[PDB]
């Protein structure tokens, strides 16, 4: 996660992080 | 007269921008007038 990096649209993971 | 918490498409001085507008927490100069993020989407404005 530390090393990861209008008009745009994110849909949430169906599998959020938790349940991943 | 501006509005908080209150979506609009308020017009600061020329800049058209919609959404809410919550207090900051990060403090520039009010002269130095907005900033863009990594998706350099306008994050703040000074109002006259």
């Amino acid at each position: 996660f530390n090393k990861v990096t209008k008009g745009l649209t994110v849909l949430p993971p169906l599998l959020t992080d938790e349940m991943i | 007269n501006l509005v908080k918490n209150k979506c609009v498409n308020f017009n600061f001085n020329g800049l058209k921008g919609t959404g809410v507008l919550t207090e900051s927490n990060k403090k520039f100069l009010p002269f130095q007038q907005f900033g863009r993020d990594i998706a350099d989407t306008t994050d703040a404005v000074r109002d006259p």
